[PDB]
């Protein structure tokens, strides 16, 4: 049924399981017409597939292109998220296809189930988390590789970099929702902490800096404190 | 008009015939129901004083043989049996219908309740339903369960209603999932229509069955099928015009025959309110949109 925080610990089992987000997959940005109506322009998005276990995430580009000519353009984002996630599974061996894929929004439950009746065996799960992966497009080498896309293209990243040489899945996950999370509230602090000292760098195959172990913490900590803040600069308390 | 005697009623029943129902009192001297119309199929029915758990029940058509009710003190039952010797039969009859021990259908000349809710059911489909090949007529009560819900347990007490469902592959065609799912018009009308039932007729046979099972036992899968029927009409943006027209009024008599006090049980809100008001087919039931406005405003 639905993941919640009774049954978190089983996203870090070893039976495999991919996340799907679909909140960017349909980009526009609202504008005024000449005559002084509203008109929307489409920007490339993507698909945010992600195994919380391994950190493999499966950036599926969708191309302005997809949406020419088209009517009812959110709702049809869902069924062409479902039509690629399908896709996705179909190609992949059958060992490393997923038993389990979770949505985090409900409304993928049925593209997705329609989408995969040829999988029978792949249980479609939606979830009571509230998961931070609309921010995805914060991190600075994702945003770019969509928004440079000319053409559908799917693009393979591991979101956790080399942490789980040093880090259990369980606190890669955590890190990783924290870090989507302080994003999601307040972006531009967000990256202030991330990049403040010049000194800690990127490693060109990464996607966040290379900080050591005392160093996360302290990060972690400051996301904490921006969490909160915001959180009170937004409540007032 | 056709008649089937009653042996004798010794325990105390409700007895339905059609719309119509009776009390009989334990030992009254009850022997059976006359003037039956010849030309529709015809159930009659059973709710026992002692214990109204299992209303149950026979559907029948006079044409296809001389039947009988007596009851079973073993099984605890009425049972509908078929009388091969015609002699012996009308004996029966002629002598009971003397003595004046029958009720008789009472059935009002104006009134076309019956025809309309049975234009398409025939006795032959019932069977096919109803698999119990040895006898003419067909049993049914409130427990038994439905072919799709026991996939989801004894086969031949079944109900083989036809499967309807919306998120198969027999629905869904490989490529067209967004388009088959929003727009079931190809289960309809390729896979159901031509393909299943053959014709319009024999589909709104079996979906105006299901709604009397439904009606007359409590029987759940028997609604349940009654509304995916519906359902799979109202979500096809392609449907004849013939069968939006049949299909309003096959529901406006449905509508109109339900005990007010049942519509919490028997009618599906989301069904209704999606195929009245967000269906393609939002405005072809001009007839069972009046009627269900009227008559259950609270439902919707
Ligand atoms: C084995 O005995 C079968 C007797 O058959 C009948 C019994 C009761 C009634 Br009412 C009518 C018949 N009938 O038509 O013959």
């Amino acid at each position: 049924g639905a993941m919640n925080s009774s049954n978190y610990a089983e996203l870090f089992n070893n039976d495999i399981k991919l996340f799907v987000d679909d909140t960017n997959v349909y980009r526009v940005t609202v504008h005024k017409t000449f005559e002084g109506n509203v008109a929307t322009k489409a920007i490339n998005g993507c698909i945010f597939t992600l195994n919380p276990k391994t950190g493999h995430l499966f950036l599926k580009i969708i191309h302005t292109s997809v949406w020419a000519g088209q009517k009812r353009l959110s709702q049809l984002a869902k069924w062409k998220t479902a039509e690629e996630v399908s896709a996705l599974v179909r190609s992949l061996p059958k060992e490393e296809q997923p038993k389990q894929i979770i949505v985090t929004r409900k409304a993928m439950l049925d593209p997705l189930e329609v989408h995969m009746l040829d999988f029978p065996n792949i249980a479609i799960r939606p979830t009571e988390l509230r998961l931070p992966f609309s921010a995805a497009m914060s991190i600075d080498k994702l945003s770019d590789v969509v928004m440079k896309a000319t053409e559908p293209q799917m693009v393979l990243f591991n979101i956790y970099d080399d942490w789980l040489d040093r880090i259990s899945s369980y606190t890669a996950f955590s890190r990783l929702t924290l870090l989507l999370r302080a994003l999601k509230t307040n972006e531009e602090s967000a990256k202030m902490i991330l990049l403040s000292d010049p000194t800690i760098t990127i490693k060109s195959y990464h996607l966040w800096p290379s900080f050591t172990d005392e160093q996360w913490i302290t990060i972690e900590s400051q996301m904490r404190d921006l969490i909160l803040t915001e959180y009170g600069r937004k409540y007032n308390v | 008009m056709n008649t089937v005697p009653f042996t004798s009623a010794p325990i105390e029943v409700t007895i339905g015939i059609d719309q119509y129902s009776f009390n009989v009192k334990e030992n009254q001297p009850f022997h059976g129901i006359k003037d039956i119309p010849i030309g529709h199929v015809h159930v009659i029915h059973f709710q026992h004083a002692d214990n109204s758990s299992m209303r149950y029940g026979y559907w029948f058509d006079c044409r296809m043989g001389n039947f009988y009710i007596q009851y079973d003190p073993k099984d605890g039952l009425y049972k509908m049996m078929e009388e091969r010797d015609g002699a012996k039969f009308e004996n029966i009859v002629h002598n009971f219908k003397e003595r004046q021990m029958m009720v008789s259908y009472p059935k009002i000349d104006e009134d076309d309740t019956w025809y309309n809710l049975t234009e398409f059911v025939q006795m032959d489909k019932i069977r096919k339903i109803v698999r119990k090949d040895e006898n003419q007529f067909s049993y049914v009560d409130s427990s038994m369960t439905t072919v799709q819900e026991n996939e989801l347990s004894d086969p031949a007490h079944s109900l083989n209603y036809t499967v309807i469902n919306f998120k198969s592959r027999e629905a869904i065609r490989p490529g067209h999932e967004m388009e088959d799912f929003l727009d079931k018009s190809y289960y309809l009308n390729t896979v159901m229509l031509q393909g299943i039932f053959k014709n319009s007729s024999n589909y709104f046979g079996e979906l105006q069955f299901a709604f009397l099972n439904a009606m007359f036992f409590g029987n759940y899968g028997s609604s349940l099928q009654w509304h995916a029927m519906i359902e799979l009409i109202c979500s096809s943006a392609t449907v004849p015009k013939h069968m939006l027209d049949k299909l309003d009024e096959i529901l406006y008599y449905q509508i109109k025959t339900l005990p007010e006090q049942y519509s919490d049980i028997l009618l599906n809100e989301r069904v209704w309110n999606i195929c009245l008001y967000s269906s393609f087919q939002k405005n072809s039931l001009h007839n069972t949109e009046k009627i269900m406005e009227n008559k259950y405003p609270e439902l919707l």
